[PDB]
RNA sequence: UCUUAAGGUAGCCAAAUGCCUCGUCAUCUAAUUAGUGACGCGCAUGAAUGGAUUAACGAGAUUCCCACUGUCCCUAUCUAC
RNA sequence: GCCCGUCGCUAGUACCGAUUGAAUGGCUUAGUGAGGCCUCAGGAUCUGCUUAGAGAAGGGGGCAACUCCAUCUCAGAGCGGAGAAUUUGGACAAACUUGGUCAUUUAGAGGAACUAAAAGUCGUAACAAGGUUUCCGUAGGUGAACCUGCGGAAGGAUCAU
RNA sequence: ACCCACUCGGCACCUUACGAGAAAUCAAAGUCUUUGGGUUCUGGGGGGAGUAUGGUCGCAAGGCUGAAACUUAAAGGAAUUG
RNA sequence: GCGGUAAUUCCAGCUCCAAUAGCGUAUAUUAAAGUUGUUGCAGUUAAAAAGCUCGUAGUUGAACUUUGGGCCCGGUUGGCCGGUCGGAUUUCCAACGGGGCCUUUCCUUCUGGCUAACCUUGAGUCCUUGUGGCUCUUGGCGAACCAGGACUUUUACUUUGAAAAAAUUAGAGUGUUCAAAGCAGGCGUAUUGCUCGAAUAUAUUAGCAUGGAAUAAUAGAAUAGGACG
RNA sequence: UAUCUGGUUGAUCCUGCCAGUAGUCAUAUGCUUGUCUCAAAGAUUAAGCCAUGCAUGUCUAAGUAUAAGCAAUUUAUACAGUGAAACUGCGAAUGGCUCAUUAAAUCAGUUAUCGUUUAUUUGAUAGUUCCUUUACUACAUGGUAUAACUGUGGUAAUUCUAGAGCUAAUACAUGCUUAAAAUCUCGACCCUUUGGAAGAGAUGUAUUUAUUAGAUAAAAAAUCAAUGUCUUCGGACUCUUUGAUGAUUCAUAAUAACUUUUCGAAUCGCAUGGCCUUGUGCUGGCGAUGGUUCAUUCAAAUUUCUGCCCUAUCAACUUUCGAUGGUAGGAUAGUGGCCUACCAUGGUUUCAACGGGUAACGGGGAAUAAGGGUUCGAUUCCGGAGAGGGAGCCUGAGAAACGGCUACCA
């Protein structure tokens, strides 16, 4: 089917190239997953030499980590909001790598308020010790905190769902988050 | 798909087709040693020419050159071994000399006659 | 061309087997094993073309299927098995022990060794990497992997091996002035000590060599196999001790030992 | 080539896996990664002091230089972050026993750590396929400008 | 060889100019008194009585093709008056 | 003596040419588009996991109370799986119809070359100051070679007042 | 202005011929089988033919570029004697 | 070029020639061909200098920059002896090459690792009246190359070398009975094995690697924005 | 192994070609043909067309035997010899043939993978699998559904197969398990210190993400935040651990998670032994097949530098509908305009681009012997390509396969 050779397609001089040999299986390519949101559904591709690839088509949850916080939580993927390659992916909420999605927050709230005893936005014994040892360390960040009030967090898919079957990302933070904040609203 | 069973031919054929001198001399050679062809002469003169050639190529090298020494000697001890090259003249400038008769004299054809035993190259 | 090549045309076969041009159209294609196709010796060529212990290949399979041959310790029942350099061929019957080791013309020569020296071998380490679970490992030219070796062992050193068990019992570092056996090139089969290594970052280090006749020659690092100290090797070398004689030298040697 | 903006793409331009924790107050904002290509090619200060991204940089990018190392003279600097160099050489024709001037134009990626101009002689390292045609990366500028300021005005 | 003031040159042709004539040869067709290309002892072509050639233009005369269709095979039905 | 051209005969070769001529091959627009593959669905049938009913089983250990595991059997209820025909949308895309392009070929009435060619018919152009010196370029003219005007060259018939 | 000597750069002639050529002849047409200073252009038997075809230039006449099938044992040069 | 009535070319008989288990023919190609000419052609009159001058690509391009002298080291042929039980090495000797030195003389460069080599000497001596000779550690060689830092004008040419399939070619050995071949084979106790082989060469252009520094290019310091510290 | 001869004239020297001459791993044809050895052979034209037969199958003590098979004999009443059929496994992706396409393609010599896949071979490599964690979960081993077979049938016709009834596994689908220790988060309590704690959970491998370690270019200091070990209670910290490459974000490891959860043996053959608390207890010999990851081997796929015949009566070419580059993604085993989205205007060319021709597969090589050359290579080895022409794809480690399927064309 698809062929990733270079035997079609003109030479840098612009010459036109002959049809030497027929299509080979090792130059193959396949169609995009064009993976979507909601209700897990995954098909396994049989690749070169045994070997499985997991094509994800529809996904409702992924595993998103909060890097500056050291932890990784599984949440719901609420929707696609930004995509640098193509806007039909944002409009179709199509999950690919580098897609900017909005997750769920509530597992990151449940972790933070139970780890810092501080609550976002707006009695046990050892627990009070830990909650005192932590601080000068609980300042969060204006942009990650105001996201929490909305119950949804900007994150950036970093896995390849049509490849791995996983939709795994990382929470937008600091410099990146500023950039895509500008982009988000400076088109909103 | 098998190894090529290699071959080559063993004679060459005179450039000038009709040279009375060369036909006279050749004929005398057939009637002297009892040969049936001019090919029997051509073949031997072919051997002589490949020898003379190697002899010239060796002679152009430097004296005491490793190849000239190794191959030149082997050729000389080879020609002595059969009886074409005399013991006195045993240093490849006589192999550059030489001639066809020296080769012809060494055939079992000519030897069986030479020490009697036949008393006619043809009876030989 | 669609998959692995299972045949071998006699002519494409490596020349250091000394197979006759005619008398067939194929040669034994060395099975996959410890040694590279082009630098191996298949058990059929050894049991029959070197050792004359058979006439047919059919008899080489008869010999082998009775576990007579055992290679480097284990039995080995593969007709075309890729035996190679430093390997120990061992016939229990006949009480014979061979080590595969190069000529000086660059071939594998029939070398008979003691019943006792035939229980260890040399192996040039080709890589030493920190394996899984932090267990370092060292792997030698003949495809042996050996966990937990000495820290000081690095690539290009050589290694004495148990054969009985796998363990490494000794190792000789790659230092200027150590007995060297050439494993490839036109200086294949020679032996001689090392002068010094040319570096060349990015590819192909040159190994200057001198043998025990004050004759020098260079080869690529890839082709150098350390086997001990000047004089003192570590295994029994073959006659001629890898010195290489000119065509003249060899002509006089063979045509001096002539008095019937 | 590049210059200005840095962050001038639809995607955020970042070095992969080089985290700068916002909790940790830093007086350098962004944490930068670099290396040296080897073969003694100094990773110039413009690559370490720089702020650009270029994942095809041999010093600040994700490409390894290995294989050939060649030199040519820069004849085109119109593609963004890549150039084309000419490689002349004489070809030997036996029958006539003389030579004839030939040439080939190699396309080569050029990191914004180098300010390259047409005419400069450049030293170029082989590396994995970067583009449809680019198989090389500029690793050293053996020239300067060719006495450009020495063509200035009158007294 | 008679004869004239001179005896048709360059061109062009069965031409809107050729009797014979539906000229002969080729081409287009299943088949062509049609069309075109040739030929020319041209009843009786021919040089401002202008000869020949011409892009463009034509409700001009003619031939063929594509498309098109009730022109036809072969007729039928409907609206208004 | 040699020799030029028209004109005439036989044979060959190639050229021009109405036929908007023909044929093979390689690309290729537009239109139509099989098939497998991927994907939205489909659900012939055929099971699962869970939940409850009724009839028997085996005991976790007691005098009545009390109680686990696996297995088979029929009203009845939730949440998923396999999966045929069928089928939505795609990339891949043979192939058909109609055109165009490039390459290689090729029929043709007729026209007009050249050759075999030396012979023929009409002249005498060249070779002798060839009987008008010859030749070049150009231009016109004439059965034919050729003649004439203008400018050259000597390879002239003059190396010379 | 003229005469004599010289030296540059000219247009030429004279005699030579060490040397060159097939020769006529040539101070280059010489220093070439004892074969190499640098560089541009053209030719490869005679006809067919500067024809056919394409491209290009021109108002035109024509210019530049420019084949092949076929045919043919000579065509040709310089000199000698008639 | 022969054949038109005595045909040395036809048709035959005779004889004769050449090659010979082979010989003729056709088509192609190679040699002859210095008629493709790099080596190596020709162009006044035989084929062939563009009517002329400009001129870009291309090819080509004057001379000059460490030359000269002095000292040491060790090789490989050749002579005159041979000492010797065909080859041997020292001195006497030339010849021809290689390496390092000092002459104003970068060898990239710091910072140690290492040292082989003498300016050393610490003793004296085997032994020819002594600089003939090396063991031998305590003041005094850099480069021989490790490895780390810091940098470097670019090429062409040549040398050597690595990396280098087999068969092919060249070629050594071996008596396939000869030969084309093949890679065998050859020795005895031929009743219980012994053994030589299966070479060497070419392998270029490009890439790699080392030596050379003539010949050719290239870069440098003039609005000093030069060099060393 | 450096050679020439015939033909222009009356004669001459030239130029010049024609003709002679010699060889061809160079074909054809003609006449003639006895012996030994060696032995090429439908390439050329038509990669035109094909009758019939054959050319790919395969079993070890060691996956599956209730053949209603054969043998019986020698112990075998679950099985046990031998063994059709069938399942299962592997192989059919090698070999052989042709030279049509192909002109920067292939090929070659030389590189590259710090850019990937790899059955097999060879060497390594696995105590962790259950679960609110005393009235337990088949481990002395959990589930069916099928072939062959029996039997009923269909069609003119094929290696067509339908309905019915059985039964296996190393086929299909499930699913238990094993030591010690340490390190992490939780933390019931108690008590104010500088602070400590019973006991609860988590930690195989693989997968996806994010994060950290992976030092070293010669030496020293202060402070903020957390927080390690040793008190001779103001304090100190002393020994302090480091793999590879020219070069990495490398090998490897640590934290937080993730997963329609990858592997972690429900298999086979030979022997049958030790050891008592006599349970047929608990142990145990040799090797087969498998199994995850790593290496190795056989490979593969791309890939750097340089080299191709004729042609200007081909000078401009390349971006319709990727042409040259940037970014991001998708796709791939993986790099890459391989593809898509956005963005730019680039790329090649008289040092001949682009186009056309080739009666063009490329190389090792062949013929011709002064040398320099010229010509040739369909064809015994290597590489490539194809299987009437195209495309598509299943299986698989490996094919875009054709002695595989699918569709179109012929
Ligand atoms: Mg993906
Ligand atoms: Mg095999
Ligand atoms: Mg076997
Ligand atoms: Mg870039
Ligand atoms: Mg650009
Ligand atoms: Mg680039
Ligand atoms: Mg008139
Ligand atoms: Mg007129
Ligand atoms: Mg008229
Ligand atoms: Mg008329
Ligand atoms: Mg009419
Ligand atoms: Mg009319
Ligand atoms: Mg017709
Ligand atoms: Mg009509
Ligand atoms: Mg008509
Ligand atoms: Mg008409
Ligand atoms: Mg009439
Ligand atoms: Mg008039
Ligand atoms: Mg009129
Ligand atoms: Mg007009
Ligand atoms: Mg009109
Ligand atoms: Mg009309
Ligand atoms: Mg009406
Ligand atoms: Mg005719
Ligand atoms: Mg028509
Ligand atoms: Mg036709
Ligand atoms: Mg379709
Ligand atoms: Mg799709
Ligand atoms: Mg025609
Ligand atoms: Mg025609
Ligand atoms: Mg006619
Ligand atoms: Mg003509
Ligand atoms: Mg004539
Ligand atoms: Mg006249
Ligand atoms: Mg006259
Ligand atoms: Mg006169
Ligand atoms: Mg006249
Ligand atoms: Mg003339
Ligand atoms: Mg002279
Ligand atoms: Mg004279
Ligand atoms: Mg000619
Ligand atoms: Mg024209
Ligand atoms: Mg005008
Ligand atoms: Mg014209
Ligand atoms: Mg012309
Ligand atoms: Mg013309
Ligand atoms: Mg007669
Ligand atoms: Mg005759
Ligand atoms: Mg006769
Ligand atoms: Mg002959
Ligand atoms: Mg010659
Ligand atoms: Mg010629
Ligand atoms: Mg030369
Ligand atoms: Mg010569
Ligand atoms: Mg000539
Ligand atoms: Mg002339
Ligand atoms: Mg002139
Ligand atoms: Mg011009
Ligand atoms: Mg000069
Ligand atoms: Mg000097
Ligand atoms: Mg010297
Ligand atoms: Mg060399
Ligand atoms: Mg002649
Ligand atoms: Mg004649
Ligand atoms: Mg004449
Ligand atoms: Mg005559
Ligand atoms: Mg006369
Ligand atoms: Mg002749
Ligand atoms: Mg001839
Ligand atoms: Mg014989
Ligand atoms: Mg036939
Ligand atoms: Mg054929
Ligand atoms: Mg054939
Ligand atoms: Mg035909
Ligand atoms: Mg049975
Ligand atoms: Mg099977
Ligand atoms: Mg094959
Ligand atoms: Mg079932
Ligand atoms: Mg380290
Ligand atoms: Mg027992
Ligand atoms: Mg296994
Ligand atoms: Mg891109
Ligand atoms: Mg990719
Ligand atoms: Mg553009
Ligand atoms: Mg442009
Ligand atoms: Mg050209
Ligand atoms: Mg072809
Ligand atoms: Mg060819
Ligand atoms: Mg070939
Ligand atoms: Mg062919
Ligand atoms: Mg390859
Ligand atoms: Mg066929
Ligand atoms: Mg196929
Ligand atoms: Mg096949
Ligand atoms: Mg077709």
């Amino acid at each position: 089917g698809i062929s990733r050779d270079s035997r079609h397609k003109r030479s840098a001089t612009g010459a036109k190239r002959a049809q030497f040999r027929k299509k080979r299986k090792f130059e193959l390519g396949r169609q995009p997953a064009n993976t979507k949101i909601g209700a897990k559904r995954i098909h396994s591709v049989r690749t070169r030499g045994g070997n499985k690839k997991y094509r994800a088509l529809r996904i409702e949850t992924g595993n998103f980590s909060w890097a500056s916080e050291g932890i990784s939580k599984k949440t719901r993927i609420a929707g696609v909001v930004y995509h640098p390659s193509n806007n039909e992916l944002v409009r179709t909420n199509t999950l690919t790598k580098a897609a900017i999605v909005q997750i769920d927050a509530t597992p990151f709230r449940q972790w933070f308020e139970a780890h810092y005893g501080q609550t976002l936005g707006k009695k046990s014994k050892n627990a009070e010790r830990k909650w005192a040892a932590r601080a000068a360390s609980a300042k969060i960040e204006s942009s990650v905190e105001s996201q929490f009030s909305a119950g949804r967090l900007y994150a950036c898919i970093s896995s390849r769902p049509g490849q791995s079957g996983r939709c795994d990302g990382y929470i937008l933070e600091g410099e990146e988050l500023a950039f895509y904040l500008r982009r988000l609203t400076a088109k909103k | 798909p098998r190894a090529p069973r290699t071959y080559s031919k063993t004679y060459s054929t005179p450039k000038r087709p009709y040279e009375s001198s060369r036909l006279d001399a050749e004929l005398k050679l057939a009637g002297e040693f009892g040969l049936k062809n001019k090919k029997e002469i051509y073949r031997i003169s072919f051997q002589l020419s490949k020898i003379r050639r190697a002899a010239r190529d060796l002679l152009t090298r430097d004296e005491k050159d490793p190849k000239r020494l190794f191959e030149g000697n082997a050729l000389i001890r080879r020609l002595v071994r059969v009886g074409v090259l005399s013991e006195d003249k045993k240093k490849l400038d006589y192999v550059l000399a030489l001639k066809v008769e020296d080769f012809l004299e060494r055939r079992l054809q000519t030897q069986v006659y030479k020490l009697g035993l036949a008393k006619s190259v043809h009876h030989a | 061309a669609r998959g692995p090549k299972k045949h071998l045309k006699r002519l494409a076969a490596p020349h250091h087997w000394l197979l006759d041009k005619l008398s067939g159209c194929y040669a034994p294609r060395p099975s996959a094993g410890p040694h590279k196709l082009r630098e191996s010796l298949p058990l059929i060529v050894f049991l029959r073309n070197r050792l004359k212990y058979a006439l047919n290949g059919r008899e080489v399979k008869a010999i082998l299927m009775q576990r007579h041959v055992k290679v480097d310790g284990k039995v080995r029942t593969d007709t075309t098995y890729p035996a190679g350099f430093m390997d120990v061929i061992t016939l229990d019957a006949t009480n014979e022990n061979f080590r595969l080791v190069y000529d000086v013309k660059g071939r594998f020569a029939v070398h008979r060794i003691t019943d006792e020296e035939a229980s260890y071998k040399l192996g040039k380490v080709k890589k030493v990497q920190l394996g899984k679970k932090g267990v370092p490992y060292v792997v030698t030219h003949d495809g042996r992997t050996i966990r937990y070796p000495d820290p000081n062992i690095k690539v290009n050193d050589t290694v004495k091996i148990d054969l009985a068990s796998g363990k490494i019992t000794d190792f000789i570092k790659f230092d200027a002035g150590k007995l060297v056996y050439v494993t490839g090139g036109r200086n294949l089969g020679r032996i001689g000590t090392i002068v010094h290594k040319e570096r060349h970052d990015g590819g192909f280090d040159l190994v200057h060599i001198k043998d025990s006749l004050d004759n020098t020659f260079v080869t690529r690092l890839n082709n150098v196999f350390v086997i001990g100290e000047q004089g003192k090797p570590y295994i029994s070398l073959p006659k001629g001790k890898g010195i290489k004689l000119s065509i003249a030298e060899e002509r006089d040697r063979r045509r001096a030992q002539q008095g019937l | 080539s590049t210059e200005l903006t840095v962050q001038s793409e639809r995607a955020f331009q970042k070095q992969p896996h080089i985290f700068n924790n916002p909790k940790v107050k830093t007086s350098k904002r962004t944490k930068r990664w670099y290396k040296n290509a080897g073969l003694g090619f100094k990773t110039p200060k413009t690559a370490i002091e720089g702020s650009y991204i270029d994942k095809k940089c041999p010093f600040t990018g994700l490409v390894s230089i290995r294989g050939k190392i060649l030199t040519g003279t820069v004849v085109s600097t119109k593609m963004h972050r890549t150039i084309v160099i000419r490689r002349a050489y004489l070809h030997y024709i036996p029958k006539y026993n003389r030579y004839e001037k030939r040439h080939k134009n190699v396309p080569v990626h050029v990191s914004p750590a180098f300010r390259v101009q047409v005419g400069d002689i450049v030293t170029v390292g082989q590396c994995r396929p970067i583009s449809k045609t680019v198989r090389f990366n500029v690793v050293k500028v053996s020239a300067a400008a060719a006495x450009x300021x020495x063509x200035x005005x009158x007294x």
